[PDB]
């Protein structure tokens, strides 16, 4: 049924993510490449854990506690997974509005600091929401808002950056797609959070989930493919 | 300005050349004599290699 | 496994590496420029202009900063006519500044030849050229006299009309600008004949009394940096 | 190169004193700096070491905690702040220049020293005094409890000479190399745990106390030193 | 009478050509045809050095086969320890445009030079403890392309003014000037006996000079600029790598072109040429971003280094033959073994 290809498509996405983490590390290192490498690594961790879940579930020779690990890291694979794009897009705009600053006066390690600080504020507040989503019933509800706040602004900023670059390229085919390429990468991650936070609102995807898990695998399917076209 | 060229070329013409065979033999003999001396030709064992 | 002396040597190496990182920041924050031209071309006048207002030695350096951006501009003296061998040291300069005397028509043709040699050079194939058509106060005084027509040296001028494009806003005789734009196009054609990445020619009209040359260089170098950002960072 | 130290004198026990050595005539900021001492009638004893860049500081066992070494590179001066002094800390304190790279000679220049009075690879030099006459070859021997031949290839032994009433002067660095400015008559040889310094054709103005110093591992241990008298 | 002088010169050149052909009874390939080939020579990057900030234009080994000096366009002259990768010195140059660096045989001095037309000789064994510019030789009218030491007091420098020079460092004067070339002299190799040296220039011709007497003994003729030159270890042959993708091996005792190392798949220019200790391996750096190891006798390719991202600008084989150091325009030196 679904797992006939869902495992296959997920493994294909895993292979593609290995391919992109491999090509980016053997190609020259530029500030945008650090962020793309980090995004590929995040998707690598998520898909490796997911594939381990398929391995331990199809064989069933486990306790299905990896699931408890997945949800709890997922809320961090979203925020960071969006924030990184946010970061990149902002940096992308800074590459054109302030070219001398970006080429000359920018800290070479600023990319590797903004990444690993995004994660430092992605999981630190992302694992915490899991520690608050299920464990505590009626408390730390304001904290949840922060996660949906820091997310929302991020998404907005991403748009407010990406569209900006568009209006800069029209105030200046393959080039055009790249500019808003990253935003379609943010297309699922905004939706996945919308799916996750509104799953109890309209829960009827028990049958769809096996297809959705394929779709999520399909979500991870073209994800390494677009890492190349917008990271070549 | 052109007599220097003719004098230099006269000095270069009156040299004592040797047959190319003897020079080739000398180069081959030098390469054979110092054959087990350069690690690049015959790789030295990793114990004697400082790199 | 290292000895005490070996550890001290490693620490000295790390200190050297620290000074090298500081020197790397200094080297990156400065923009290297190379200034070329002929003896007729007004070239020391330009270095004087951007210095005052901002032996057998070979390399001359003229540092100057515009809007908190440092520029190191290098002029190559005490070298012979052949240039194909020391031009490889300038594979990484931000821009090559070529100064061509627009006043002298007789030597103009060889100026185009030098520009072509610079443009189509296997080492400067990724190096933009900022072009200064210098000595134009002399160009106006030469074209408003009628004693030297470009047709006597460039036969194609008689069939050239000024394009429906920009014009010098202040009072300029409408065929002064015709001749000036013809000189400009004679270089623009060579630039656009074989174009690539980072290989764009910025033409500018300048004089000795002009004090805005540094701003022109800064704007052109900023555009060069923008293009390298758009290329090395995959934006185009 | 000149290196003059000051700050000595009488200190009542339990006091505190700041020794300062000012270095003029060389790149102080690129040289590691040692503090050594000599008791009133005894041998040399390493006290402290501050590396170039102030990133590696080492102290002796009889010195750790009480003494703080520091350097002011812009002012070109190194300071030893001595707290809770004892009667065993009375000595002439010498400040020793020492650079470290491939081929470098540490312990080249020694200061004139400051006299302060308070009111482990053991290296043995059995010959405490060797009678000598000018014009004859002499040999001074040193042993060690641990072989100094490091795996890299070089043995870290240093031979110093201290003429009467003067500061120690480096003779041989790393057991076979000859210092800069020392006559070719001095030679060093040996293997790990056994070293010999040979002076061929001894000529007066080379008499005094000869010391052996190990540099394989901190702390650096000296020897009693053989006293060559005319 | 310029016609008469030109006619006499043409007749003399024809006599030289006829005499040089009269001694070419056999070619090096014919004699070498029987000895067994080297086989694949695969050398791996053991140590890589990552200190410089810009393109490396030159290196030179020390006579201890341990230390090496590298010159970069960033105005730095770094003396590296090969075994431990440690940086022993980092001399800041007064001019950032450096094309040549030299390490004295004694290890005391190091020479740099470039577009400044000055040969700057730096002292490394000073009591002050910092590297200082010992002297600045300032007599050339063109860029320096190569400087090599004869001893601690004499240097030989090739310049773009079509002239080479032999300088006494203490006096600071050109003891001798060599004035035969008609183009930029771009490389320079010193004979092991240090009594002769071959200089390659942009006139597609190498010239052999007597240091003591100042004359040009014999001139060898390539079809482009000679960018690198290096004696055979014997001292009776040398190799010139040129802009056309050829490294040619000439012999002094026969005044010939013994062999031409070239391949149809190489269309780039040879930047650097060096010999293995035995002389049987000719290593050449290329604009193709990689170094090719040729068999100096069979004229066949033996191996490829291929570990650089930009053009290999300098190459050097240690005196003991342990390693071949390659310096490219990617700011990295690589020690191959
Ligand atoms: C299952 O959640 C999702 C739903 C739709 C699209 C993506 C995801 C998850 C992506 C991983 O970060």
């Amino acid at each position: 049924t679904l797992f006939l290809a869902t495992v296959l498509v997920s493994l294909c996405g895993l292979v593609g993510n290995g391919t992109v983490i491999w090509l980016l590390g053997r190609i020259k290192r530029n500030p945008f490449s650090v962020y793309i490498l980090n995004l590929a690594g995040a998707d690598f961790a998520f898909l490796f854990c997911k594939s381990v879940r398929f391995l331990l579930l199809v064989l069933n020779r486990s306790v299905a506690v990896l699931n408890v690990l997945i949800r709890g890291v997922t809320f961090s694979s979203y925020l960071g997974g969006l924030s990184l794009l946010m970061a990149v897009s902002v940096e992308r705009c800074l590459s054109v509005l302030f070219p001398i600053w970006y080429r000359c006066r920018r800290l070479a390690q600023l990319s590797a600091i903004a990444c690993a600080l995004i994660w430092g504020l992605s999981l630190c507040m992302g694992i915490l929401v899991f520690l608050c989503v299920h464990f505590v019933d009626f408390l730390c509800d304001v904290v949840n808002l922060v996660y949906n706040g820091m997310f929302f602004l991020t998404f907005l900023v991403l748009c407010a950056s990406s569209l900006a670059l568009l209006i800069w390229v029209q105030c200046f085919r393959i080039v055009l797609l790249t500019v808003l390429a990253f935003l379609v990468l943010g297309l699922p991650l905004g939706a996945g959070l919308l799916a996750d936070r509104l799953s109890p609102s309209l829960p009827c995807f028990d049958i769809l989930l096996p297809i959705l898990h394929l779709l999520s695998a399909l979500n991870s399917g073209v994800n390494p493919l677009i890492y190349f076209f917008m990271g070549r | 300005q052109a007599r220097k060229l003719v004098e230099q070329l006269k000095m270069e013409a009156n040299i004592d050349r040797i047959k190319v065979s003897k020079a080739a033999a000398d180069l081959m003999a030098y390469c054979e004599a110092h054959a087990k001396e350069d690690p690049l030709l015959t790789p030295v064992p990793a114990s004697e290699n400082p790199f | 496994t290292l000895s005490a002396e070996d550890k001290a040597a490693v620490e000295r190496s790390k200190m050297i590496e620290k000074q090298l990182q500081k020197d790397k920041q200094v080297y990156r924050r400065t923009l290297r420029l190379l200034l070329l031209g002929a003896d007729n071309s007004g070239k020391s006048t330009i270095v004087k202009q951007m210095r005052i207002y901002h032996k057998t030695s070979g390399i001359f350096e003229t540092k100057f900063q515009v809007d908190k951006v440092n520029f190191h501009m290098f002029d190559v003296g005490a070298q012979r006519d052949e240039r194909r061998k020391w031009i490889q040291c300038f594979n990484d300069v931000t821009a090559i500044i070529f100064v061509v005397d627009s006043s002298d028509y007789n030597r103009l043709q060889e100026a185009l030849n030098d520009f072509k040699s610079i443009w189509n050079n296997r080492w400067l194939r990724t190096i933009s050229v900022i072009l200064f058509l210098n000595k134009q106060d002399l160009l106006a005084e030469k074209v408003l006299a009628g004693k030297s027509k470009i047709e006597d040296y460039f036969p194609e001028f008689a069939r050239y009309t000024t394009p429906e494009d920009a014009t010098p806003e202040p009072g300029e005789d409408p065929r002064v600008t015709r001749a000036k734009y013809f000189i400009r196009k004679e270089f623009v054609d060579i630039s656009t004949a074989s174009g690539d990445g980072r290989h764009i020619c910025y033409p500018h009209f300048t004089c000795s009394v002009d004090t805005e040359n540094a701003r022109r260089i800064f704007n052109d170098c900023k555009d060069i940096i923008l293009q390298m950002n758009l290329r090395e960072y995959n934006l185009v | 190169v000149q290196l003059v130290e000051s700050g000595g004198g009488l200190v009542q026990p339990g006091g505190s004193r700041k020794l300062s050595c000012s270095a003029s005539g060389f790149a102080f900021s690129s040289f590691g700096m040692h503090w050594v001492r000599q008791a009133p009638e005894k041998g040399l004893e390493w006290v402290a070491y501050i590396s170039s860049g102030s990133g590696t500081i080492y102290y002796a066992d009889t010195v750790k905690g009480r003494f703080t070494i520091s350097r002011d590179d812009p002012k070109n001066t190194l300071f030893l702040q001595m707290t809770s002094l004892r009667s065993e800390d009375t000595a002439m304190y010498y400040c020793v220049r020492s650079i470290y790279y491939y081929g470098s000679s540490p312990f080249d220049f020694w200061g004139q020293g400051t006299t302060l009075t308070v009111s482990d690879i053991v290296m043995t030099q059995a010959t405490s005094s060797v009678p000598v006459t000018p014009g004859e070859s002499v040999s001074i021997s040193c042993r060690s409890s641990k072989s100094l031949l490091h795996s890299n290839g070089n043995t870290y032994l240093y031979w110093f000479l201290q003429r009467p009433g003067q500061s120690p002067q480096l003779l041989i660095y790393r057991m076979s190399n000859l210092a800069s400015g020392v006559p070719d008559r001095f030679s060093g040889s040996g293997s790990g745990t056994a070293f010999t310094l040979t002076i061929s054709r001894l000529e007066a103005e080379d008499v005094g106390v000869y010391y052996c110093m190990q540099h394989l591992e901190y702390p650096l241990t000296f020897g009693a030193g053989t006293k060559l008298e005319l | 009478e310029l016609d008469q002088l030109r006619q006499e010169a043409e007749q003399l050149k024809n006599q030289i050509r006829d005499a040089r052909k009269a001694c070419a009874d056999a070619t090096l390939s014919q004699i070498t045809n029987n000895i067994d080939p080297v086989g694949r020579i695969q050398m791996r990057t053991r140590r890589t050095l990552r200190g410089h900030l810009a393109k490396i234009y030159a290196m030179h080994w020390g006579t201890d086969s341990r230390l090496l000096v590298s010159a970069s366009q960033d105005g730095k002259l770094i003396i590296w320890d090969s075994y431990t990768t440690n940086k022993v010195h980092a001399i800041p140059l007064r001019s950032s445009w450096v094309m040549t660096c030299a390490y004295a045989p004694s290890g005391n001095y190091v020479a740099c030079g470039g577009l400044d037309n000055i040969c700057s000789i730096y002292n490394l064994k000073t009591r002050e403890g910092n590297v200082r510019v010992s002297r600045e030789l300032a007599g050339h009218t063109g860029y320096l392309s190569c400087c090599r030491f004869l001893d601690d007091n004499q240097i030989v420098t090739s310049s773009g003014d079509t002239t080479c020079a032999l300088w006494d460092i203490e006096t600071g004067q050109q003891t001798t000037t060599f004035t035969g070339h008609t183009g930029d002299v771009m490389s320079l190799s010193l004979a092991p006996d240090t009594r002769l040296f071959v200089s390659g220039a942009c006139d597609a011709s190498a010239k052999l000079w007597d240091v003591r007497e100042g004359m040009c003994r014999q001139t060898f003729t390539h079809e482009s600029d000679i960018n690198a030159i290096c004696f055979f270890p014997n001292g009776n042959a040398f190799a010139t790598g040129s802009d056309d993708a050829t490294c040619r091996l000439f012999d002094l005792r026969a005044d010939q072109e013994l062999m031409t190392y070239s391949h149809d798949n190489i269309i780039c220019g040879i930047t650097s040429v060096s010999f293995s200790k035995s002389g049987r391996l000719l290593l050449a750096g290329y604009d193709d971003f990689n170094c090719n190891v040729w068999d100096a006798l069979k004229a066949d390719r033996a191996g490829v280094l291929a570990g650089h991202d930009n053009r290999v600008s300098c190459l050097g084989v240690t005196d003991d033959g342990m390693a071949v150091a390659t310096g490219s325009w990617d700011s990295f030196l690589k020690i191959w073994n």
